[PDB]
């Protein structure tokens, strides 16, 4: 499919509160990148999604070099350690309601969970 | 080597564990990855654990010798023994 | 593996091997680091070559990411093919 | 096998600028500070603590690259710049005018260096 | 880098794989090691898994070579896909 | 800290064939004879010595894959077969019935030394 | 490490060398292997060099043990030191 | 373009005299494996050859498992110490008279450079 929606403006802090309600939005500037964009899965528009963040000046400096490094090659920043699950180390992807980038935000794995539980 | 505590690696050895997390990170996946951080957590013993990696302190740069640097001060400061010398 | 050319490089992949050189960098000994950087230079068809790992411009960021970001635009700037898409 | 003397010499934020020139850059007074009275097997030894000390001063690691720095931690010399190197020689060398002496020690590039042993 | 079937794997890939595998075993301990193995029982689907390359038959060569020439035939034996061609 | 003693006993072709019954393989007496009166910082040096000696035992190693036998040259266990692991444990392990008397030694997979643990 | 003489490696580190040639054998290119196979050639000083390895003696094992044995033999043969022991 | 050739039969020393003369011919049986294929560049039938190789079992026999490993990844095995000549360390593909088989043979670097040489 093909990828829409406009996304929101963020600060120098985008994922400040991805450990909260439903997390952090996609910015506009990242949607600007990719909309109208077509991916053979949500796990290429993932990869692509953080692609494009390491790219963008005013977000990549919002990650230490390591993390930035992960996003260059289209992997998920790593998340801060009180922030993981199990396993699940690295900011996760939410549906809200797939391609519809106003549907979709970033959030920890252990709020991911919450969400999906009712909390 | 991947040894047991922090007192069997010299700073530059660590650093090359370092290295070696930074060639992962970028790797298709992170299924080595995440055993080479589970060892650094391990044996650092520091309570952040990988945040000393992902989440460095403004007070110390984020790089291979500023992780060495907080680990070293951490671990003087609490008693505990250093890497080796 | 080592390609021959920037146009069988994918950015990601081109960021893989500055990972490499990195830690090789840490290696005891810099035989197999100048096999690497030898390619690198070989590739990026640079004038400077290593220079833009060892002494970046001020106006760049010194990271991975700044290497492929400055080599993207010198290559584009002359006319040669740019990395895997 | 011998032990560091000297006190070195004062230095700015463009330390190595000269490495390619004359004698090149001398011994940092803080450095010499750190290794003095300090026991080596060898010089190599002496190079490789000279390096070390260098990427944890903060006024001198600041001088170089993130790559350099890396280096310099294990004790590897830095990498000169493209236009300094000669053939395989691609990182500073250490240059004794006249072992250990740090006053007689000096950073030169390894083009430079091979002038200076031809008298030039 | 580590794909997730066969089919991402050209029989020279997959030797790849077996060689990091043969370097691991050498390796001071078995925590990288373990990781590739439980990747190589994942993707090759076989039932007796490691076994293909701790214990092989006696009636097929003791090699990379034979590893993946009895991963073939087995695989295409049971109709799951081959390696990448 | 201490020193390895102890004979061991004959083996044939099969050693560990039954390292997965009873209380397991014994240490093989010409393997005892390498490391008899041998001195080691722990018992863990013994195991990695163990290993070693077997990967230079023409008719051991003879017995082992190409694998398994880069394994013990560097002192780690043999893998077991699929069948003889226990979660994690996927290694040979060494067993005392009764710290370096190898005649209390013996060598078990994983899934039965935890039944030998247990009553069983 | 890539260490100056047989003296500095253990007969496992050793081995550890061998199996880094064996992965660089089914590499891409040989830009990494050659170099790794200097290295070899140096420091055992045998004068067959490479051919311990490619073209191993039907008296011993084609294996990274049989390789040792024979390097062994051959220095103690020619008081040479030894590995590390 | 298209591999043709008929080849001919070697025994179990068939490099043997790879460093004498024109060198080795192109076994029978694996100019049967290659025959009538396409390939892109000679380099592609360079590859394509010694992975045929690593592939039968009365040749494979003939070369230590690092060899065998580099021919089954497309590699040239490498020559003895004795038959190398600087940087080529390994058997080369000489062209006689670019696929025709029967105009291809297997020698050492030191011979091949020997033989545009007039020796
Ligand atoms: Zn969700
Ligand atoms: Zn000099
Ligand atoms: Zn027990
Ligand atoms: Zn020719």
């Amino acid at each position: 499919g093909k990828a829409t929606g406009k996304g929101k403006p963020v600060n120098n802090k985008w994922l400040n509160n991805a450990g909260k309600d439903l997390g952090s939005p996609v910015p506009d500037r990242i949607a600007n990148k990719l909309r109208d964009k077509e991916f053979k899965s949500f796990d290429d528009f993932r990869k692509k999604f953080w692609e494009e963040v390491s790219k963008d000046p005013e977000l990549s400096k919002q990650f230490s070099r390591n993390n930035n490094d992960r996003m260059k090659v289209g992997k998920a920043p790593k998340t801060r350690t009180q922030d993981v699950s199990g396993k699940r180390t690295s900011f996760e992807l939410h549906h809200e309601k797939v391609y519809d980038m106003d549907d979709i935000s970033v959030v920890t794995p252990k709020r991911h969970i919450d969400i999906h539980r009712g909390k | 080597e991947l040894k047991n505590s922090i007192s069997d690696y010299t700073e530059a050895e660590f650093v090359q564990l370092l290295k070696e997390i930074e060639k992962e990170n970028v790797a298709a996946t992170d299924d080595v990855l995440d055993v080479l951080l589970e060892h650094f957590v391990k044996i650092t013993e520091h309570p952040d654990g990988t945040d000393l990696i992902y989440y460095p302190s403004d007070n110390r740069d984020d790089s291979p010798e500023g992780i060495v640097k907080e680990i070293k001060e951490w671990r003087a400061a609490n008693g505990k023994p250093g890497f080796k010398q």
